[PDB]
């Protein structure tokens, strides 16, 4: 262990389609290590295992075969690689909604971890949805990925009353920091077309009707501290979603800058009887977000169109504040579900096992008091608007955000109490929960019934 | 014959199978005279303009189109022999030609065309006979279509042109009922009283009107309400009928002798087979709707052309180029991607 | 089970409190206290109740002033419709939150009865048999001639893309593809035509200019307004069929003559170097100019404030 014995000469088998210079990017730092000759198997031993996961993140490799051989200092490592297309024509399951996914894949193209993912999918609520996209890492550093997609996909709003068409490109650079953290810089240019309108469709849905093209440039920060996503019964997790549309470079028919965070939590709880992982954890949860109207130009000072239907927020469901349908917070004209500008939700749940059954299981019973609120802007504030209409000064909009803000606090949140199973399918969760509506809005939705919810981001 | 008429071939006991194609057929048997024009049977495909009936105007080398355009085109360059309230008489047949390629039209389609049981008896069979083998699958899919799309307004379906049947049949007299309510009033036999027509909107109203009553139908709902409720117009046919086409216009001077081999002229073994391909080129997805548009407008100019007009010529040539080019790249990777040798090797040693 | 639960459900929810206002967008368009009829306009335009630029929602506009019905206009697109085309109508909201079911075009007249601001039998009464092919010249002759003249002429490309694709978006390539579309959908119709289209080249019908016969349908619509004028002719009165107030017909008519006038009128010196008279020259050239004095005084009726009308 504390010998010095430098690994020097090392061999990779299986490498015969990825270029030498991502293996060089890669074992080349290791080579380095054993210079030190000190400690060598407490410091050279440790180093190649840390970089082992480095190739692993490539996905070019087969990580079921990720076998390593030892001799004398000579290291043998041996990998396999993946098929170089994957037909993956298959349904999906977690995402039951998800539908089908004939997802096709051309990996190792260029001899670096690029590949050309076509998939395609079409189901309840998604009519069609088909994407091309193009990833490829930059400077051949597994972390930093770059992507470019082109979609073009015709989603359904049944809330709204209304399904919307979209069709554009994004170029996305995934970013991977040291720490864990995930940053993710992408520029959107979509073409979105407000189509088929129930003939129960509320006249501020009429309204907004028609066709507009949102150029935007949105940064995502996430930090998972959480020891399992799905069944968070420790740590914490803080996302935070930053849009900027219309505003300077950026052209198109939108323009606004919408900020969205959310920080979720959990602390497990020791019975003092029991010994060991217990299984019982209280959580919490809280999501904001602002959706600020801009004017068109380089200048911060000017009119500002409102918000949206497309692009104002969403609340109400099983992956949002429960007790509620899909969408049924906020403000509603007639039976459609219109969007509000500024939100704020928050959660507090408790995990606990079933009887008779190990705490390793994934089932947990699940007791939450969600609550949230979502209100719209408006110009009341403002003295006397102009003679042409849907245009409001800087004065008038951050007059507007202020009211839409202190709405938020004055009266009881729209809250929601029940009671359910959870399923920690590492896929996706499972929930199933008994609510009980309390406190909400005239012309809100409600749900006191079983509501049945799948995905992977619940409050 | 200074002038010839590519015409669908006769059917149903009479000149022709379309009703402006009958149209034409009894506008130049009253007004031209026996030698002056040709009858040849034909379809879209063999006609540089695509549209049925069409005129080749041999003295000038010109295609017309459309029995509108066709009987304009004579009065303007009227043939050596050629024997075509005042202004109210004039009103009234242009809006009556209107009327019947908008209304009667469409009613038409419904006893012909969108009744699968009707189609498939009568309508089908008759286009087949009328035509070389291998077209008849190419053909009237795209004439059907056409004519379906033509009675889509109405609001009928197959399955209402024939308790399910107790207001169905209610539709058909209602849609019946309109359009032949108007044409009534016309009264095309040109006897004592009634309104005063041209004679080209007497020949265009019988070609609709025999389409309607002479075709014997496993579906004849039509039939029985132009003979039940209306039956001065069906006098007005049979007599316009047994006048201007005795025999079923066996003595119409059609080509080569016939009405069959009229069509051999343009319907040789290389023709047939380049007009069945060029059908099925535009039935290729994604590519079809781009041959067609490009072989329309090459046909459009091929007729402007012949009218006297100078079109711009096309960029044809870049497109070669450009096609040239889009193979040169894809031949260019594969030959790069397919035959290099592998990015890394098996073995890879770092000292 | 039901009974024992129906009993408990609804002691919740315990606090309700009053519904959230809606978004500004929605507070300064649907709120009103006029029903508004949408049709295809301009914001200014909408401002004076000006004649829209479509002839589809001219038509029901022109009628509804001719039933003192009070309403107001505001540009819209056919995605908002009821029925999938424009123009449609809207009461006014009862309630902040709650509005009525939009009334489609065919239900206009209906609705414009029921709110008297009365005897509107001749604005939707049945035609005589000689009347209905006098139709047909205006909503298959007349009509080929517009979607021709604006959507497949070259010529009027800046105002097509004006008037239709510029409000759409302001993003050049979402314009491309709406252009394209249009055209597209335009050429369909007149190709359902027996005066200009009828070509059969596949199973699709034709959606392009090259499969439309421009001369037919320029000569189509040249002796369907000379037919027309010649009916006026006939009327002692100054509107169709000798009534003494303008009718559906005359609607109808004014849909068409108005925006070949307004729009299609250019100027002589392009004409003579194209060789071919335009729309708006045909109208009022049209018989004894019988059809240029039946748009002016429809204008004098329905819009009696107006005095821009020239072109
Ligand atoms: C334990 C060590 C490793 C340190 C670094 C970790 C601290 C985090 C993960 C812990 C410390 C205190 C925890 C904490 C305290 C109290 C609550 C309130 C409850 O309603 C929601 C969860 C929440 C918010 C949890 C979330 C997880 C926290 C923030
Ligand atoms: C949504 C719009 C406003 C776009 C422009 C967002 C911009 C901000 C939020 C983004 C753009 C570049 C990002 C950025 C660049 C580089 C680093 C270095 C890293 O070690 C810490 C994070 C940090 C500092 C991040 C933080 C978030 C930044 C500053
Ligand atoms: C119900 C909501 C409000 C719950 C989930 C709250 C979450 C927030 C407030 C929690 C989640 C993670 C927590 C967090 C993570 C880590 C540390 C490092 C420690 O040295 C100081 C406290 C600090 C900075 C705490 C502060 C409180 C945070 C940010
Ligand atoms: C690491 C040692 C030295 C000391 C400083 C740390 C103490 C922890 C346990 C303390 C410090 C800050 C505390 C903390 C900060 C803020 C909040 C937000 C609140 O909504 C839930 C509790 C929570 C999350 C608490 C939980 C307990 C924390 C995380
Ligand atoms: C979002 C999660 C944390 C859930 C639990 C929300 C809790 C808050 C919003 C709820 C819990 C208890 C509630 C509460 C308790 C009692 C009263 C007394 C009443 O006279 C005024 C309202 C008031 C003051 C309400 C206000 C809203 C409160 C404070
Ligand atoms: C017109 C004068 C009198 C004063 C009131 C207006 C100042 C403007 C220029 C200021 C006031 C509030 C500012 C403002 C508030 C909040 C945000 C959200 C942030 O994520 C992006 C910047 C943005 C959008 C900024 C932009 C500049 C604003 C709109
Ligand atoms: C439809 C696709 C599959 C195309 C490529 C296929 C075409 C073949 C199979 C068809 C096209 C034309 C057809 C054809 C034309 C005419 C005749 C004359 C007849 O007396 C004998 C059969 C014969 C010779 C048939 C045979 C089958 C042919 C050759
Ligand atoms: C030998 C003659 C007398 C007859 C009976 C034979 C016909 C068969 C062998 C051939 C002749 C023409 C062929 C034919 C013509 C055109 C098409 C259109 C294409 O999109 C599908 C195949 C289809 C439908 C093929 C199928 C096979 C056919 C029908
Ligand atoms: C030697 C030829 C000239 C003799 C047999 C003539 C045949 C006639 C009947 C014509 C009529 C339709 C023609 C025909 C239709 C369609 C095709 C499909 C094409 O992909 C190959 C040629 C082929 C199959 C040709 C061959 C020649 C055919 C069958
Ligand atoms: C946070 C956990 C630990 C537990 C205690 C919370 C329970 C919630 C669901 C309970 C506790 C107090 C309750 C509460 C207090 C007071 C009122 C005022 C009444 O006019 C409406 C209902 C309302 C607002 C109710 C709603 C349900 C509340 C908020
Ligand atoms: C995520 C959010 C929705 C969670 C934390 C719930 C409530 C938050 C917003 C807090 C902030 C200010 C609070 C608040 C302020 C003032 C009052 C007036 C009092 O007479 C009733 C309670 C009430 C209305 C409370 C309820 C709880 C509020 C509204
Ligand atoms: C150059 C070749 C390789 C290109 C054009 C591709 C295919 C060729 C072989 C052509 C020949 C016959 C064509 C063919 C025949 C009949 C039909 C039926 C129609 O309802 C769908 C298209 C379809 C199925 C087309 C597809 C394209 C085919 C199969």
């Amino acid at each position: 262990i504390l010998t010095p014995a430098s690994i020097s000469t090392l061999e990779v088998h299986g490498a015969t389609n990825t270029r030498r210079s991502l293996l060089d990017q890669i074992f080349k730092p290791v080579l380095e290590d054993t210079a030190a000759a000190g400690t060598t198997l407490g410091q050279v031993l440790d180093r190649v295992g840390a970089a082992t996961k480095k190739l692993a993140r490539f996905d070019i490799f087969k990580e079921e075969g990720f076998g390593v051989f030892l001799s004398e200092l000579d290291i043998s490592i041996r990998v396999k690689e993946k098929s170089r297309l994957v037909f993956s024509a298959g349904t999906d399951f977690g995402n039951a909604e998800g539908s089908a996914y004939t997802n096709a894949v051309v990996r190792n193209i260029f001899g670096g971890a690029e590949t050309l993912t076509v998939n395609a999918s079409t189901g309840t609520r998604t009519r069609s949805a088909y994407n091309a996209t193009f990833s490829t890492p930059i400077n051949g550093n597994p972390d930093l990925r770059l992507s470019v997609e082109a979609l073009r996909s015709a989603t359904q709003k049944p809330w709204a009353s209304h399904e919307e068409h979209l069709t554009g490109a994004n170029l996305r650079l995934a970013w991977l920091t040291e720490k864990g953290d995930t940053h993710a810089l992408a520029y959107s240019s979509v073409w979105r077309q407000l189509t088929g309108l129930a003939p129960t469709a509320s006249p501020t849905v009429r309204a907004d009707a028609g066709d507009s093209l949102k150029s935007s440039l949105t940064h995502t920060f996430t930090r998972d501290r959480r020891d399992n996503p799905m069944l968070p019964q420790s740590g914490y997790l803080f996302r935070s979603v930053s849009e900027l549309a219309g505003w300077g470079p950026l052209n198109g028919d939108v323009s606004f800058a919408k900020t969205e965070v959310e920080a979720s939590g959990a602390l497990p709880v020791a019975i003092p009887g029991l010994a060991g992982k217990s299984g019982v954890s209280v959580g919490g949860g809280l999501r904001l977000g602002v959706l600020y109207p801009l004017p068109l130009g380089y200048s911060l000072t000017g009119a500002a169109q409102p918000s949206r239907i497309n692009d104002r927020f969403q609340l109400g469901g099983p992956n949002d504040v429960r007790g509620f349908k899909i969408g049924g917070l906020g403000p509603h004209d007639g039976v459609d579900a219109v969007g509000g500008d500024v939100f704020a939700a928050g959660s507090v749940n408790a995990l606990l096992p079933l009887p008779r059954t190990g705490p390793d299981s994934p089932l947990r019973l699940q007791l939450y008091a969600n609550a949230g609120r979502l209100v719209a802007l408006n110009s009341k504030g403002t003295d006397k608007e102009g003679k042409e209409g849907l245009a409001m000064d800087s004065a008038a909009v951050f007059k507007g955000v202020k009211s839409a803000v202190g709405k938020l606090t004055n009266g009881i949140p729209s809250l929601a109490a029940g009671v359910g199973l959870v399923y920690a399918h590492p896929v996706a969760r499972f929930e199933l929960n008994f609510s009980l509506p309390l406190v909400l809005r005239r012309g809100e939705e409600g749900r006191k019934g079983l509501q049945v919810g799948v995905g992977i981001s619940f409050l | 014959g200074a002038v010839q008429l590519h015409v669908w071939g006769p059917a149903f006991g009479l000149p022709s199978i379309d009703a402006e194609c009958l149209a034409a057929i009894a506008y130049l048997a009253q007004t031209l005279g026996s030698a002056d024009y040709q009858l040849i049977q034909s379809s879209p495909s063999a006609v540089p303009t695509q549209h049925l009936p069409t005129l080749y105007d041999s003295r000038t080398s010109t295609w017309i189109g459309g029995f509108t355009s066709i009987t304009a085109h004579l009065h303007t360059h009227p043939p050596p022999t050629f024997q075509s309230t005042a202004a109210s008489a004039t009103a009234d047949g242009t809006a009556y030609t209107a009327f019947l390629s908008a209304h009667a039209a469409p009613l038409l389609a419904l006893s012909l065309y969108v009744s699968s049981a009707n189609y498939g008896a009568a309508t089908r069979p008759a286009y087949s006979a009328v035509l070389p083998l291998p077209l008849p699958w190419t053909e009237p899919p795209a004439v059907r279509a056409a004519m379906a799309r033509r009675a889509a307004h109405l609001g009928l379906s197959s399955l209402d042109a024939d308790t399910p049947e107790q207001k169905s049949r209610i539709r058909l007299e209602e849609a019946a009922r309109e359009v032949l309510d108007v044409l009534a009033e016309v009264d095309w036999a040109a006897g004592g009283g009634g309104r005063q027509v041209a004679a080209e909107v007497r020949c265009l109203a019988f070609g609709y009107l025999a389409l309607m009553l002479l075709p014997d139908v496993p579906r004849p709902w039509l039939r029985e309400i132009m003979e039940g409720r209306y039956p001065a117009l069906c006098t007005f046919v049979r007599d316009f009928r047994a006048r201007v086409f005795p025999q079923g216009g066996k003595l119409l001077p059609w080509a080569d002798g016939g009405a069959q081999a009229s069509a051999s002229a343009s319907a040789s073994a290389s023709a047939v087979a380049l007009r069945f391909v060029r059908a099925v080129m535009a039935e290729v997805p994604l590519v079809g709707e781009w041959w067609s548009r490009w072989w329309t407008a090459r046909k459009k100019r091929e007729v402007l052309a012949s009218k006297g007009a100078k079109p711009a010529p096309s960029n044809d040539l870049l497109l070669l180029l450009g096609a040239g080019l889009g193979l040169t790249v894809v031949g260019a990777g594969v030959f790069f991607y397919r035959g290099l040798p592998p990015f890394g090797e098996a073995v890879q040693v770092w000292r | 089970i039901p009974r024992p639960l129906q009993r408990l459900f609804d002691y919740f929810p315990l606090r309700i409190y009053e519904p959230n206002e809606l978004p500004e967008r929605s507070q300064q368009l649907t709120s009103g206290d006029l029903p508004t009829l949408y049709v295809f306009s301009t914001d200014s335009d909408a401002r004076l109740g000006l004649p829209s630029f479509n002839p589809g929602c001219l038509k029901w506009q022109t009628l509804l002033r001719l039933a003192n019905l009070d309403f107001r206009i505001l540009p819209s697109t056919n995605h908002s419709s009821p029925t999938g085309s424009l123009p449609f109508l809207l009461p006014p909201r009862t309630s902040p939150t709650a509005s009525p079911a939009p009334i489609p075009a065919s239900g206009l007249l209906s609705f414009a009865r029921k709110n008297p601001w009365l005897d509107l039998g001749h604005l939707d009464a049945d035609l005589p048999p000689r009347a209905q092919a006098y139709l047909a010249l205006i909503t298959h002759s007349l009509r080929n001639a517009w979607l021709c003249a604006l959507y497949l002429d070259p010529t009027h490309d800046a105002l097509l893309r004006r008037l239709y694709v510029d409000p759409a978006s302001s993003s050049r390539a979402v314009r491309a593809a709406l252009l394209h579309q249009l055209r597209r959908a335009a050429a369909e119709q007149v190709a359902t035509a027996s005066s200009g289209g009828g070509k059969i080249v596949s199973l699709a019908p034709v959606d392009s200019a090259d499969g439309i016969d421009e001369e037919a349908v320029y000569r189509s619509a040249r002796d369907a307004l000379d037919a027309l004028a010649s009916l006026l002719r006939e009327s002692e009165t100054a509107w169709f069929f000798g009534t003494e107030r303008p009718g559906s017909f005359d609607a109808a008519l004014f849909s068409y003559t108005h925006l070949m006038v307004e729009y299609m009128s250019e100027e002589e010196d392009t004409e003579s170097a194209k060789g071919r008279v335009s729309l708006g020259r045909m109208v009022k050239e049209a018989g004894n100019g019988e059809l240029a004095e039946h748009r002016e005084r429809m204008l004098g009726v329905a819009w009696p404030e107006w005095d821009g009308y020239r072109r």
